[PDB]
């Protein structure tokens, strides 16, 4: 109801509330109103700039599907569960001068810079073994955070939740609805509910169990697929 | 019924020799048996046959020519490709030597502007056949038509010498050669009647018909533009210069002498396209020595009414010939020609001008939303009622004058026609309205006093001036002297000048502010690129001229032009609203303006020329009392913050950093440190921080709080960068404190669509989301849709009754005849009967929709007035009635001001915000 309003009545006093730059605009004030509604009962709201250690933007050179070079990812590899589904399809055949930090490592936080207004700012965590070094494209940000206060996967789950979707649909600056590009400035200024680490682990556990249930559903699905295969084979053989 | 048809019928009937008969009541025409006809003409094919008969009568009776040399309805049979073609020639008159003296093609007067494409299909083939057969040359080709001026029939004709231009290339370079407007008797060379004031026949046209202007526009698009050449700036500029020259002609040539725009034609035959360049150039100097009063000798010396390299003179002579009788300054006098020329020129700008980065036009739907969202109509009505004046609108960046033109057409329409009931009927108000709007021939007469503008581009300045002359204004106030030049430089001959006046303002900083205008609407350029010749205005005249963003100077200009309480509606880029570098300007507006609406716009608004997000800002200038209150509150809270900063930084050094206490500190500081009044310690932290602290912070120890904050407390401690204007205090802290006291509500909204989508190819309609058209007029006349509509149907009923009587007489006269030979014409009479029954069938069918629309009129209208429940067009049913079927006419495309129902952003603008 609040998000689909298209009209905001803003008071003058409301402008200078955690603003520090006196920004008045429809999008910024709509985002602030939605955040005020969200964080009403929730407490312990804190900025991400205090608990951020560093942010490094990746970069990707010219490449073709295949090419027998070092592999690169795609925009479809990002997932809502917060796990980077590593399955590169394209690679770069020519070499660069420096590639030390352009590879993907385990336990990293990747942020989507440029994508559709819906799937922008999408975050993922690399949990599987990287083994071979793989290049992550320019539309990514490696985010190193303070591990003592905030857990790596909790931020990804928050960003993929509506908490981050609503913020990034108004903060994103793009020339079209197909691609909108976020930057690091709003990552510095973003406000989060940061409960004790125990609560973050509890949330992660609930998400993991409710995703394992769905995993049981698709494993039943390939059980049905194998049944189809067996029926075809037994019909053909005799 | 039309008077001219009856006049023509009477003129043809008054002739002594009864050779042709017409009957409009019966809709029949009959001709003498002397000329053989291959078909039985029984129905009126159009005005073409009447014009041909009139020309035949004029030739036979008035010009005393022998009828034996006249040939009409000549049949040709040719085999073209796989088909057969039968072209026809209208009038052939040959002399004693056999050469065609008159080769006349007859066309309907209302079909001339659209039939030109068929001319090539009717004339060149016959000439080619004649060359193939006899290898002879035709001497003169004559194209004739009639025109109605003051109930008098005048003749406008084109005479082309075939031998003079034997080839198509020579004919194209000739530019529609017309030897003379009228013919001459006694084998004389053709002569054109002078176009001179004094004689009504010689005088120009003032009753401009609505349709031929569209034909002229499409002909210019198809001929001047080459068909394959679109969006060329230089051709448009040449056309603009030609129109300006024509305007100067009516301005200066005055009465008693012929105009110099027309071909002077000292000789009987029209001369070559040359020897007119000197004429038009001297005329183009007389213009800009009379209207613009320019003082550039190099610009006068370079001439350049046209450029010879890309504007050949054949198109020039075509344009000159096309615009001989279309008096622009006097065509607006007539009600029919009131808005014809303005629409013509706005179509010229719309189709022909190429616009891109830096130079592009604001779309009309945004302009009208800006003008109506300021309640400019209500402001003008209130100004007229209270102070007997109209608002003083200025647009300091008017490129094509779109904002000014829309403001003019809005004020005139609202005050004079739409909302005329709001204005009072007092004698003083009535006389002021008399000298403003009443004469009704030039209703845009007030503009000369109340409409200003500034443009930096000379070419677009001339374009704006000519556009706004053709729309009705004198266009004296539009300046081509840059938007940001000082108020002293803006000088022009006419005495009442509200832009010259200036005076320093103590609050502004001693800088000079005008303070004379009521409304300031503009579309500020993204980058001003201010000229290096006069850079003293950057520093001395403007507060923030030294900054990198030089476009933000425009906002400061808007403070100087507006009056205390004036209105400002502008399309600012979104970067002004959300960028730290622009913060200084955002603190500026809140200091002096009362922000009232920030309407965001989609990025499809300015496509395809630019793709950047822009927003609408509506603000009102603040009076001296409010800004001095702001200044005093700013000073108070800045001093309080100044004390808090020093105190809290002294607190940090001891209580966290550990530096021993010193007696050089403030007495309250030292005693609070000594006797440990930690409650005040916490209170000062809370007050200095304001936000950035939560409920957990109050219980937690102060030392850990300070360690945790550090960065935030340092950021708050740092003062501002602009200095002088703000006064060494923190803008965020003091701004929050002052805005708590002076709170007012701001309205914000976003539009997703703007009623159009301009791809590179063309426009495609979309939902508006900004405003809704009325779609239903507030004044509908029953007698306008009833009597004239029924005249045709009852005339046809009388005609078919007479036809039925004569058919019955023929039926009897064939009943007493023998059947075997009768059968063929009896079947023909049956065909006539079935034609009559089917025609009366569609008349009955259209009478049904007549009845249903009459029922709708009775249901929705009461004494030609929309009822209060139907006043606000929320009823989609009535709207769908008007925009369907035959109710396409009499529509109202005006913007609807509902004032009680909120559906689209403009309604929330006009209801939610208050301008006072
Ligand atoms: C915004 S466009 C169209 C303005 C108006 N909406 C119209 O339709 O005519 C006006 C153009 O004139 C130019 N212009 C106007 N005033 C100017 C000034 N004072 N200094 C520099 N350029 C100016 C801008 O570059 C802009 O491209």
């Amino acid at each position: 109801a609040l998000d689909s309003q298209r009209r905001v009545d803003v008071g003058l006093s409301s402008i200078s509330s955690l603003n520090s730059t006196i920004r008045y605009s429809y999008r910024w004030n709509k985002m602030k109103l939605i955040q005020k509604y969200l964080y009403r009962d929730i407490d312990c709201i804190e900025p991400l700039g205090k608990y951020i250690l560093s942010s490094n933007n990746g970069w990707s050179p010219e490449s073709v599907v295949g090419g027998e070079g070092i592999p690169i990812l795609g925009q479809e590899h990002l997932e809502f569960d917060g796990v980077l589904n590593v399955s590169p399809t394209k690679a770069t055949t020519k070499t660069k001068n420096n590639m030390e930090n352009f590879f993907i490592q385990e336990g990293d936080l990747f942020i989507s810079r440029g994508n559709t207004v819906d799937l922008v700012g999408l975050a993922c965590v690399v949990e599987t073994e990287v083994t071979e070094d793989i290049i992550y494209p320019d539309l990514y940000i490696r985010l190193k955070i303070d591990e003592k206060v905030i857990h790596k996967k909790y931020l990804a789950l928050l960003f993929n939740s509506f908490f981050g979707r609503l913020y990034f649909k108004y903060v994103s600056k793009g020339k079209n609805q197909t691609m909108v590009k976020i930057s690091s400035n709003e990552l510095l200024n973003y406000y989060l509910p940061i409960p004790p680490m125990e609560e973050q682990l509890e949330i992660v556990g609930k998400i993991e169990e409710q995703i394992g249930a769905q995993n049981e559903i698709e494993k039943q699905i390939e059980e049905k697929r194998n049944q189809i295969r067996v029926i075809i084979e037994e019909t053909a053989r005799s | 019924m039309k008077n001219w048809q009856r006049i023509v019928e009477a003129k043809l009937e008054q002739q002594k020799h009864k050779v042709a008969e017409i009957s409009l009541e019966n809709g029949t025409v009959n001709y003498s048996k002397k000329i053989k006809h291959n078909r039985n003409l029984k129905a009126l094919t159009g005005d073409e046959e009447i014009v041909r008969a009139f020309l035949i009568d004029r030739l036979v009776n008035e010009l005393d020519y022998k009828p034996e040399y006249l040939e009409t309805e000549k049949e040709y049979t040719i085999k073209g490709g796989h088909s057969k073609i039968n072209p026809r020639v209208d009038v052939l008159v040959k002399d004693d030597k056999g050469n065609p003296f008159f080769f006349i093609e007859v066309k309907a007067p209302n079909k001339f502007e659209e039939d030109k494409d068929e001319i090539e299909g009717q004339l060149f083939a016959l000439a080619q056949a004649e060359e193939r057969d006899f290898k002879t040359k035709v001497k003169y080709l004559v194209y004739y038509t009639v025109e109605l001026i003051d109930d008098e029939i005048v003749d406008r004709a084109i005479i082309i010498d075939f031998e003079k231009y034997p080839t198509y290339t020579d004919w194209s370079n000739g530019g529609f050669i017309s030897t003379g407007t009228e013919l001459t008797a006694g084998y004389g060379e053709p002569k054109k009647q002078p176009l001179i004031k004094g004689h009504e026949k010689y005088d120009l046209r003032v009753r401009i018909d609505r349709e031929e202007i569209e034909g002229l526009g499409r002909n210019l698009h198809n001929v001047l533009w080459g068909g394959g050449g679109t969006n060329d700036s230089e051709i448009f500029y040449s056309l603009v210069n030609i129109i300006l020259a024509k305007i100067q002609d009516e301005y200066e040539k005055e009465d008693g002498q012929e105009y110099d725009f027309q071909v002077y034609q000292y000789g009987d035959n029209v001369e070559s396209p040359q020897k007119l360049f000197d004429r038009i150039n001297a005329l183009y100097k007389r213009a800009l020595r009379e209207q613009l009063n320019v003082t550039d000798e190099q610009k006068i010396a370079e001439d350049n009414v046209i450029n010879r390299n890309k504007f050949p003179l054949n198109k020039l002579v075509y344009t000159v010939q096309a615009l001989e009788s279309l008096s622009f300054l006097e065509g607006r006098n007539s009600l029919d020609g009131k808005d014809i020329l303005g629409d013509f020129f706005e179509s010229i700008i719309r189709d022909g001008f190429k616009q891109t980065k830096g130079q592009f036009f604001t779309p009309t739907p945004i302009v009208k939303f800006i003008l109506y969202a300021l309640q400019l109509d209500k402001l003008a009505i209130d100004r007229l009622n209270n102070d007997r004046e109209l608002p003083l609108i200025i647009d300091p960046s008017a490129g094509s004058g779109t904002f000014l033109i829309e403001a003019m057409k809005l004020i005139t329409k609202e005050v004079k026609y739409k909302q005329n009931h709001k204005v009072k009927s007092s004698r003083q108000i009535t006389k002021r309205f008399e000298e403003l709007f009443m004469p009704d021939h030039n209703e845009n007469k007030w503009a000369r006093e109340y409409l200003y503008g500034c443009e930096i581009n000379f070419d677009l300045g001339t374009a704006s001036k000519v556009n706004m002359i053709l729309h009705g204004d004198g266009s004296a106030n539009i300046f081509v002297q840059d938007g940001l030049l000082p108020f002293r430089f803006y000088v022009k001959e006419t005495s009442p000048n509200y832009l010259e006046t200036a005076s320093p303002d103590a609050l502004y900083g001693d800088k000079e502010v005008n303070g004379k205008f009521d409304v300031v609407v503009s579309n500020p350029p993204f980058s001003v690129d201010l000229d290096t010749q006069t850079q003293r205005e950057v520093r001395n005249a403007f507060l923030f001229g030294d900054k990198k963003n030089s476009e933000n100077l425009f906002i400061e200009r808007y403070y100087q032009l507006l009056k205390e309480g004036g209105r400002l509606g502008v399309v600012l880029p979104e970067s002004v609203f959300d960028t730290t570098e622009n913060k200084y300007i955002r603190l500026f507006i809140f200091k002096y303006f009362k922000v009232k609406a920030v309407v965001s716009l989609p990025q499809v608004t300015f496509e395809p020329f630019t793709s950047t997000k822009t927003s609408l800002l509506f603000a009102q200038k603040k009076t001296k009392e409010e800004v001095e209150q702001w200044n005093e509150l700013w000073d108070k809270y800045g001093k309080e913050w100044s004390l808090l900063k020093t105190r809290i930084n002294d607190y940090f050094s001891y209580f966290v950093k550990g530096r021993p206490l010193n007696k050089k500190w403030a007495p309250d500081v030292v005693k609070d440190i000594q006797e440990g009044n930690e409650d005040n310690i916490r209170k000062n932290i809370f007050r200095f921080l304001k936000d950035h602290i939560k409920e957990e912070d109050k219980n937690l120890e102060i030392k850990d709080l300070l360690i945790k904050y550090a960065e935030e407390i340092s950021s708050i401690s740092k003062h501002e960068k602009e200095t002088d204007v703000f006064g060494f205090y923190n803008a965020w802290w003091v701004f929050g404190e002052v805005a708590k006291e002076l709170d007012y509500p701001i309205f914000m909204a976003e539009a997703e669509n703007v009623g159009y989508k301009r791809t590179k190819k063309g426009e495609k309609p979309m939902p508006n989301d900004l405003y809704d058209l009325e779609y239903a007029p507030s004044t509908l006349d029953c007698e306008k849709v009833l009597s004239s509509f029924d005249i045709e149907i009852n005339a046809l009923e009388a005609s078919k009754t007479k036809l039925s009587v004569e058919k019955g007489l023929l039926e009897e006269k064939l009943k007493d005849k023998e059947d075997k030979e009768n059968e063929k014409i009896q079947k023909r009479l049956n065909k006539i009967s079935e034609l009559l029954e089917t025609i009366e069938n569609q008349l009955d069918s259209i009478r049904s929709k007549k009845l249903e629309v009459e029922g709708i009129l009775e249901k929705y209208y009461e004494n030609n007035k929309l009822k209060e429940e139907y006043s606000e067009r929320d009823d989609e049913e009535l709207i769908n009635h008007f925009k369907h079927g035959v109710l396409y006419q009499y529509r109202s495309e005006d913007i609807l001001l509902r004032n009680k129902t909120v559906h689209k952003i403009l309604d929330e603008i006009r209801q939610g915000v208050i301008w006072d």
